């Protein structure tokens, strides 16, 4: 049927949104994060 | 027999042991330090710098630009309702 | 602003990458046959 | 040290620091984030000590 | 008509959503600002007394 429209393309999506996120925005609250507690400590 | 010299021996250690590893540390960043918001870059344009400035900023921080979105996408979508059903 | 820093992708998210790859092939596979069209 | 008050007096952002500023003034952090990434240990003990969760859970 | 109502319904939603969860995140997110400024420059004043 209509399959080889969203299936791959959902994929190919959600590999690059877990790339984007976990090197992109994780990183900015890890960051926060260690700035916080070292001018905490 | 005679008398040792301590009172001028602080030269080869600074006094204090805990607070000594945390003077470079908090005494490196306050020459890098803004005085009061310089630099702010509070005004920009690039066809969506406006939009960020006027809602996505953190003054308002509303619900009002989600429901513009959702009023938009009904409006978009409007069109392709016609076209398909 | 915005850096790139780089966690593990393969390292350790291997087998979730491997196993959609595996699904894409046989959706791939039976989309001539599991579709009775 | 008279110069560290006389800085802290009126060059203390509390609430209008920049990351990037603080990055770029330490590269000792940044090296700590890249080693720790690298590693996959993506805890930074004691960090709930003196932040709160306000945890729905 | 069979979507129109729901866009009717979509605008008093908003408004209940605006009247009653609204404000509690509001509350909720200020709060732990005020958190976060004050025990930041709680440490801050403990950094400079001890280097005073």
């Amino acid at each position: 049927f209509y399959f080889m429209n969203q299936l791959t393309y959902g994929f190919l999506l959600m590999i690059t949104l877990l790339i984007l996120f976990s090197q992109f925005f994780l990183p900015m609250i890890l960051r926060l994060y260690v700035s916080r507690l070292f001018i905490s400590k | 027999v005679s008398t040792l010299i301590p009172p001028k021996v602080v030269s080869s250690k600074n006094i204090g042991s805990a607070p000594n590893a945390k003077r470079i540390a908090n005494v490196v960043h306050f020459y890098k330090s803004l005085p009061q918001g310089p630099a702010p870059a509070i005004k920009a344009n690039t066809r969506l710098a406006r939009y960020k400035a006027k809602y996505f900023d953190g003054d308002n921080a509303s619900g009002k630009p989600l429901w513009h979105f959702a009023l938009g996408i009904i409006a978009f979508g409007y069109s392709m309702e016609y076209y398909f059903h | 602003m915005l850096k790139r820093f780089p966690t593990p992708i393969l390292k350790v998210y291997w087998p979730f990458f491997v196993a959609g790859a595996a699904v894409y092939y046989g959706m791939s596979k039976a989309a001539d046959l599991s579709s009775n069209t | 040290l008279q110069s560290t008050l006389d800085n802290i007096q009126s060059a203390r952002p509390f609430d209008e620091l920049t990351v990037d500023d603080l990055t770029k003034i330490k590269p000792e952090i940044d090296a700590k984030v890249e080693e720790m990434v690298k590693k996959g240990k993506w805890d930074v003990p004691g960090y709930k000590d003196r932040f709160g969760n306000l945890n729905v859970m | 008509n069979d979507e129109s109502i729901l866009l009717l319904t979509f605008l008093g939603f908003t408004g209940l959503v605006a009247k009653y969860l609204a404000p509690a995140y509001k509350d909720f997110a200020d709060a732990r600002m005020k958190k976060v400024s004050d025990v930041l420059n709680a440490s801050r004043n403990k950094h400079v007394e001890a280097v005073k």
